[PDB]
DNA sequence: ATCAATATCCACCTGCAGATTCTACCAAAAGTGTATTTGGAAACTGCTCCATCAAAAGGCATGTTCAGCGGATTCCGCTGAACATGCCTTTTGATGGAGCAGTTTCCAAATACACTTTTGGTAGAATCTGCAGGTGGATATTGAT
DNA sequence: ATCAATATCCACCTGCAGATTCTACCAAAAGTGTATTTGGAAACTGCTCCATCAAAAGGCATGTTCAGCGGAATCCGCTGAACATGCCTTTTGATGGAGCAGTTTCCAAATACACTTTTGGTAGAATCTGCAGGTGGATATTGAT
């Protein structure tokens, strides 16, 4: 057998997602493409954030990505930051940033 | 006797705490708080360890944000010291003022 | 045991740390109490919804999903605790 | 037994950079993310397939969803990706 | 053969007159009372189904509606709404 | 024949509600308790607002309720105000208010 | 230039209802920009709906929905 | 010649508009503004007469609510004049910011 | 304090835009017997939550000293308010003309339903390495002299 | 400017907790075959949305005059920051036991079709009236002397 994932060229589980769509919206029929399309968008997005989190990890001179890296990745990217309004990254931390008025002397 | 001027250590702290990610509230004192409140709602409850931690994650995040906005408000009033009326303006604009 | 006045567990040192990560450099003295006020409200609300979900599931244990589910109601999504 | 996206997140992780690993904690986060968005999309998908009095969630609904749900640039590259994968699937057999 | 647009109009109007026989409701006003009923209706059934889901239940019942309500309405408002609801399901049952 | 709504002791469409509860949340078996509860709750809420709106109408020397009244009614009741964060009552205006910092002087 | 069709006098009237007393002269353009972004966001999502519905006419319900997801709910146009 | 001192009329204007509920933006101009913007998204588009009213209702409401918050910000900075920055701080805290 | 220029409030009248009442078709709720499903009940399991315990150091609390921030105050340059003015254009009401929705009626195309075969995940276990945490010292920032 | 006090940044080391591979059970996808069903397509009616034209009124753009506000500048009071002191309570880690969350087997009570008969609700028409809108005679408010 050949996983639908392979057929469509994705890593994410196409079938597993047709199932998750059903267990969630029973009523509707799911075109054979929807779970496909879904898995493709989700792998895309996850790829995007991993690309940034990895770099973030590497600059930090770390061989393993952590939540703080994912934050900094998402925090510094305008659109991922937008996509994640009201999302709290546990153990994530905050973007360092001091307001100028707080720096002393003259 | 050496001694930093007022404000030098704070900026030290800010850089310090903005670089890290550990929780800033004592865990046990917080757990008592969570149970005290829950108890005052429904007696004989149990909490998954993770639940308490989920709650503390949520709480600390929440206040760190309220503090960021509170700080915009102080600075907006040409101040560097946050005050209650700062927290109040931030909360009000956020829709919380309930 | 009897739990009483545990909001005082949110100590001044603590609140200062929270404010430092929040980027604050100076803190009025009336902040610490103001803040516990604000905190007890948010916490009571999250817990209140959470416990509701729990009572609905007919359980005697507040689970992580409960809290998570509760936080989403307040429009705050939490990552790193999902099932 | 309980399922998650980890293996996949991990597969994808290895393609962006082979020498980088991920903490279980950070993996716990990539999971909240996938599950989160997976829901947002499907939920607009029906809330959409519905508004038009339809009884089927198709790649078309999924796509409109995505359009509404994502920021300009991410939305585009996402739509391509899906558009692409569905095309490919519609020829695998 | 043509459109039969349904609405909550007549009902809002009854509830209105039922206690204010000498007080009319403008058109636009009725349109808002409509958006309200629809709005809330949605939130409730929405949460209610959501509730069933968490508890792997295949049925949306009054139980979930009441919980949905507690989670959706403010303090005293929910208090009374629940009383009204449980009181309704009661009479519907203490009969047929 | 007898209407469930009649048996329920309500004005709102228990029958119709049920139909809606189904058309909207389609894969769920729906107990008869549900549509009845809904009817009763949404009726109360309706009644609730209408009460205050009318007070505002009369308060205004007017015999017909308009959006301006519903808003005034909503914006003045703490709980109705809370329940409707986000709601924008078309043509309801705002609630009369002038900071004292703007006030003339005296 | 359609935008500027949003006159200073109008903006000022809005702000009055908003309870404002004095108005920096820079406000007007500033208000024009903000409003532009708002209408853009809504109308963009409205249309998306109009199109996914395979329609050529943006109905009131499209706007109501656009509005909804922006977090801004609107009563009074669901009829 | 009679002449009202500054702010008297404005103060009078506030009371007036907070009493009324009619739109304060010219209808025709607004419509041109909508279609124009809508165009840049989809060509040849019709608008239900009411869908435009809805847009204006929403738009006007949004702005009036924003000025309410902005006014809160001016007042906070000890001013009575709403300046651009007040609008910025306000949108910022709301989470809109751009 | 006392004019006096203006705005605002209140009593009263009435035609009419708009709210209300009304005369019937008909989609939909209510009624009925049968077929399909569900979730509470109950005995059972092992996962994880509560409570202990003893050690101890990280961290909280309390007091002292003073720097510098916040706010009160004075002052003046000049941006916004108020107002009369000349007048472009939004507003109001009609108006067929056809774009274009919502209706219906038919049917090939595409999930769904029920089984059976095949294997990509998952939990546990065996195996490995990034990095937490201490160690020392050179470097940079701070603050007084 | 110079130096003494401290905190910051960094290169090295290494055991071990936690991340990464490694193995076989089992829900679960991936094939097959009809059974049921959308939803685009062709066909067509008609609710409204648009395009043009033509007024008078209600705004709006403007430009002149200046009140008073925002913002700069000076000053000092006292409140928060820094800090060292004293030691409690939070943390850390291993231990036991059971309350209870999760799973499993099953009987009946509730809902779901398939479907027929019974009106409550909607639409367009007939009848009806609350409040806009105008007048005005009086009071209140603002602003100068």
């Amino acid at each position: 057998k050949t996983s639908r994932s392979a057929k469509a060229g994705v890593i994410f589980p196409v079938g597993r997602m047709l199932r998750y769509i059903k267990k969630g919206h029973p009523k509707y029929r799911i075109g054979v493409g929807a779970p496909v399309y879904m898995a493709a968008v989700l792998e895309y997005l996850t790829a995007e954030i991993l690309e940034l989190a990895v770099n973030a990890a590497r600059d930090n001179k770390k061989g393993r990505v952590t939540p703080r890296h994912i934050l900094l990745a998402v925090a510094n990217d305008e659109e991922l930051n937008q996509l994640l309004k009201g999302v709290t990254i546990a153990s994530g931390g905050v973007l360092p940033n001091i307001h100028p008025e707080l720096l002393a002397k003259k | 006797p050496h001694r930093y001027r007022p404000g030098t250590v704070a900026l030290r702290e800010i850089r310090r705490y903005q670089k890290s990610t550990e929780l800033l509230i004592r865990k046990l004192p917080f757990q008592r708080l969570v149970r005290e409140i829950a108890q005052d709602f429904k007696t004989d409850l149990r909490f998954q360890s993770s639940a308490v931690m989920a709650l503390q994650e949520a709480c600390e995040a929440y206040l760190v944000g309220l503090f960021e906005d509170t700080n915009l408000c102080a600075i907006h009033a040409k101040r560097v010291t946050i005050m209650p009326k700062d927290i109040q303006l931030a909360r009000r604009i956020r829709g919380e003022r309930a | 045991k009897v739990l009483r006045d545990n909001i005082q567990g949110i100590t001044k040192p603590a609140i200062r740390r929270l404010a430092r990560r929040g980027g604050v450099k100076r803190i009025s003295g009336l902040i610490y109490e103001e803040t516990r006020g604000v905190l007890k409200v948010f916490l009571e609300n999250v817990i209140r919804d959470a416990v509701t979900y729990t009572e609905h599931a007919k359980r005697k244990t507040v689970t992580a999903m409960d809290v998570v589910y509760a936080l989403k109601r307040q429009g705050r999504t939490l990552y790193g605790f999902g099932g | 037994r309980k399922e998650s996206y980890s293996i996949y997140v991990y597969k994808v992780l290895k393609q962006v950079h082979p020498d980088t690993g991920i903490s279980s904690k950070a993996m716990g986060i990539m999971n909240s993310f996938v599950n989160d968005i997976f829901e947002r999309i499907a939920s607009e998908a029906s809330r959409l397939a519905h508004y038009n009095k339809r009884s089927t969630i198709t790649s078309r609904e999924v796509q409109t969803a995505v359009r509404l749900l994502l920021p300009g640039e991410l939305a585009k590259h996402a739509v391509s990706e899906g558009t692409k994968a569905v095309t490919k699937y519609t020829s695998s057999k």
